[PDB]
């Protein structure tokens, strides 16, 4: 572990003992999915599978486009299709699901193993799997729902942002196969930039509210989106509007550690101190005299 | 002489005692850690290596902080005098458990006394020379050979603290009745005539005596 | 760890149980720095920081050219200048200073933690920050103070001499970007005859004394130095005489250890037999028969 030097966040790791992170001089990556561009093809997905070396089980049509349903350990990324007419005309919208690389990760957060889940310089978050116990409690301290555990060894997986190729200098395997340009990579800045751009092209059409999505809650994300409905995430298949790292986790993996800690402590002390002060109560202290 | 025990040991002196054996605990084990690296298992006295390396030089200074309360309340009683000879030339008689026999003891002993000059001039060499290699906040500030000295100095006052201290311990263990005495505070008067004679002798006058004084 | 099967040697490791090294036959490298053709332009500074992912602070000027003004965590070589008139005329000394990746190496020997320094077959010293704990202990267990501390991660960080290059077979990048060649790099034996050569030549313009600084103190190092003044080193703003690990800290490591090891046992057993063969020292002995 920590042979690239550059980890800037490691789960299950005291705040005063932080992972070794000297070589951070380095510009942070993103991928923009601009859904207005989406052709709802799956190439994604099945490049994806092939460059990981992974296979999800042939499952069923039950009415819907969606195949297979759900995030899954063999599926690290999956297409959600969506029809409405809340807006005036039947709309299909289509979004590519999967890992956000959130800037404050909440997976890591919740993660009660030591260095199960790491944080790199460039914006990627990924799981060390040699250390996971396959708790789930990174399934819940997710904002966007998207560990999931592979019943076969008992340890989650999840997009890797193609850690194995951008680290040598390779764009990730979706990317690069999104026939329409719908998925663009490069550095964060510059996708922020591709991605106002890109907005402000939508606005000239008539999408008054299309907007960038990058959820400050988390810190800003890794993988961000180009929505023409910025206001209503939701219709998207769900995405959360506003996610943010939930408040009892926050809590429960925060406040309660140290609080707990100065009561085991006190405790300890009193209960030595008390009975070095007072002495034991056998059954007759006074015939001791 | 009508009473099952006597007080050896106030409250407050218990106390910082037993804080002293629970901080010295974790930095022993901690130091060893370093010392006789193979011994994996204590490298996670502290929970981690690298939480061990920050935490050792804190709790060392709050047992020398503690160690200093003990050296304000019991040095009278540790100085040593002409009568502490006789216990120093039958030493092996002292071991075999007849030390009544051999010598004048008084408060705490002649080998008692020295391992408390012992324990507190090495707990000042562990802090003099603990400072100088503390890294980040105090090696900064010193030549490169004197650091160096202070590692060599450092890593081998530790080792002595810590036989004393097993020696400490085996001798609590051995004169029976003596951890009651560090714990509750009291000894019986028995205990304090066979290992302690000249004391309670002192604390039996000292005591009739000003009760003989009042007038009854 | 030890996947490459040729570690040598390796930190806080007792002595029967010797690191993974089966792949042990390879040729040993060297970089050889002609300080006689040094220009001081520290291309190296910045072809190292650039290649290994690091950036130190904006320093300030205090009067000198050297800058950054020592090794940090950031910046793991800087070039140290010297002005003298010590020899007949004025000289402007200059020298590239980091790592030496010494044969025999007092960091790796004052370490204490298991496996945070090791040396590679070809004589590279390399620190495995996923080991260290920060004691500081290499600082002054190395005779050229090199090692130095990352307030950010409590770790350690020097030259690796581009060990993530020499692995794939490149060399490291500050020889490659050398403007006028001072710095050479190869087999340690042909870098020794190009030394040697080098100093013949500077024997010839003059300088009687001109010599290779490959210290048998540390067993010789895998960093050398063409000196114009070989019987003078510290004219090179400091560079050690004869240097060697230090006799405290070869105590210190050494028979100290099992001394005190010794002295445990024997105190254990003695303690142990002590309290079986008299018996414990109770109230009353004698009452008992
Ligand atoms: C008088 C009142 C005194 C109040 C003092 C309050 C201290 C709070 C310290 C801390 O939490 O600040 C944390 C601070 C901040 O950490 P953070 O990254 O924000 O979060 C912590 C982690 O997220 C998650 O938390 P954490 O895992 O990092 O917890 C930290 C700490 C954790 O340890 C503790 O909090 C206390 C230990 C409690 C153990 C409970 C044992 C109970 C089990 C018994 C069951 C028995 C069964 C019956 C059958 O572990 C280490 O720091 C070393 C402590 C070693 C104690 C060794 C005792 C052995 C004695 C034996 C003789 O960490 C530290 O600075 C070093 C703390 C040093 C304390 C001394
Ligand atoms: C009668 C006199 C008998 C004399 C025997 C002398 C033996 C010296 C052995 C050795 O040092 O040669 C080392 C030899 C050479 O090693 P080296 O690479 O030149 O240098 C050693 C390392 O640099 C640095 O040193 P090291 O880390 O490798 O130290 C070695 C040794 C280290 O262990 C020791 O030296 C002795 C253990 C002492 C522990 C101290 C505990 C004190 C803490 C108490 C605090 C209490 C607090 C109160 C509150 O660890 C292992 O070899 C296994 C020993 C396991 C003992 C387990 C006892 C548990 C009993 C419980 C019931 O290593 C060995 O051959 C295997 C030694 C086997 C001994 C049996
Ligand atoms: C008086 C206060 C003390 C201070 C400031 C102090 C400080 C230090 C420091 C800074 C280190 C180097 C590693 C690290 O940073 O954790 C160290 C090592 C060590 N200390 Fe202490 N210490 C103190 C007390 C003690 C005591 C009382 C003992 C004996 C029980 C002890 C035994 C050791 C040992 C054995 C080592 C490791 C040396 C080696 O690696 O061979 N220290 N201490
Ligand atoms: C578990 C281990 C220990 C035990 C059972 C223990 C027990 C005792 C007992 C029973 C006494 C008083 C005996 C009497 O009344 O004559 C005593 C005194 C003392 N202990 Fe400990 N002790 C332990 C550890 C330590 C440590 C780690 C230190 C400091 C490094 C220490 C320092 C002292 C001192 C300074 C005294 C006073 C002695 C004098 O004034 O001569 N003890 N201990
Ligand atoms: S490959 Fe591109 S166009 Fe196709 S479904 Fe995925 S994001 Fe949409
Ligand atoms: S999307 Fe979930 S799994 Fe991904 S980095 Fe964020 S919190 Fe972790
Ligand atoms: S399941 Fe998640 S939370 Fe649990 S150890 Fe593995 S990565 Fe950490
Ligand atoms: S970035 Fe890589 S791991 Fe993530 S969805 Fe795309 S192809 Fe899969
Ligand atoms: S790059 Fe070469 S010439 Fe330039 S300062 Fe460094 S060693 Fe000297
Ligand atoms: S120069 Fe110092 S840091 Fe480098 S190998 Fe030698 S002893 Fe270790
Ligand atoms: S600071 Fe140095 S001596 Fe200490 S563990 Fe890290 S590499 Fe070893
Ligand atoms: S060999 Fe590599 S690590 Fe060392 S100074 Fe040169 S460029 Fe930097």
């Amino acid at each position: 572990a920590m042979e690239t030097q550059d980890i800037i966040k490691r789960s299950a790791t005291n705040s005063i003992t932080p992972p070794s992170q000297v070589r951070d001089y380095k510009a942070e990556v993103a991928k923009l999915i601009d859904v207005s561009t989406c052709i709802g093809c799956k190439a994604c997905q099945v490049a994806c599978s092939e460059w990981n070396d992974i296979r999800d089980e042939v499952g069923h049509c039950v009415g819907v486009y969606d195949n297979p349903a759900d995030l899954s350990a063999k599926s690290w990324t999956v297409m959600r299709f969506s029809e409405t007419e809340q807006n005036g005309k039947l709309e299909w919208l289509i979004r590519k699901d999967g890992c956000m690389h959130c800037e404050d990760p909440g997976c890591l957060k919740a993660c009660p193993s030591a260095g199960a889940i790491i944080q790199y310089a460039n914006g990627i978050v990924d799981f060390q799997s040699e250390n996971c116990i396959g708790c789930g409690y990174c399934i819940a301290g997710c904002p966007f729902n998207i560990p999931r555990l592979n019943k076969e060894d008992n340890r989650v997986y999840k997009c890797t942002l193609c850690v194995d190729r951008v680290s040598v200098g390779q764009e990730p395997a979706c990317v690069k196969t999104c026939p329409t340009g719908a998925i663009h990579f490069g550095t964060k800045k510059e996708m922020l930039e591709l991605a106002e751009q890109r907005v402000a092209k939508l606005k000239a059409r008539g999408y008054e509210h299309a907007g960038v999505y990058n959820p400050e809650g988390v810190g800003g994300t890794h993988v961000m989106y180009v929505l023409h409905h910025a206001d209503q995430p939701e219709l998207y298949h769900g995405l959360p509007k506003d996610p943010k790292i939930d408040t009892s986790v926050s809590l429960w993996k925060g406040a309660l550690k140290p609080l707990a800690a100065a009561g085991f402590i006190a405790t300890f002390a009193g209960l030595i101190f008390h009975y070095i002060g007072i002495g034991p109560n056998k059954e007759v202290d006074d015939d001791e005299e | 002489s009508k009473s099952k025990m006597i007080v050896r040991t106030k409250f407050i002196d218990r106390a910082c005692h037993w804080t002293v054996v629970i901080c010295f605990f974790l930095v022993a084990l901690s130091g060893i850690s370093f010392f006789f690296p193979t011994l994996q298992w204590l490298t996670q006295t502290f929970g981690t290596p690298q939480m061990g390396r920050i935490l050792h030089p804190f709790f060392g200074i709050a047992i020398f902080v503690a160690l200093m309360f003990m050296f304000v309340r019991f040095v009278h009683h540790n100085i040593p005098d002409k009568k502490d000879i006789p216990w120093l030339l039958n030493i092996v008689e002292v071991l075999k458990g007849n030390e009544h026999k051999v010598a004048d003891v008084g408060k705490y002993n002649a080998g008692q006394k020295m391992m408390f000059w012992s324990i507190m001039s090495m707990i000042f060499v562990l802090l003099v020379t603990g400072v100088i290699i503390w890294r980040p906040y105090f090696a900064q500030y010193f030549p490169m050979q004197v650091v160096r000295y202070s590692l060599l100095i450092h890593a081998a006052a530790g080792i002595i603290l810590i036989h004393a201290i097993l020696i400490h311990m085996y001798m609590a263990f051995w004169v029976k009745g003596s951890i009651k005495g560090m714990i509750e505070g009291k000894v019986s008067r028995r205990w304090a005539k066979k290992h302690h004679p000249r004391w309670y002798r002192e604390i039996e006058k000292a005591e009739a005596k000003k009760e003989s004084e009042e007038g009854i």
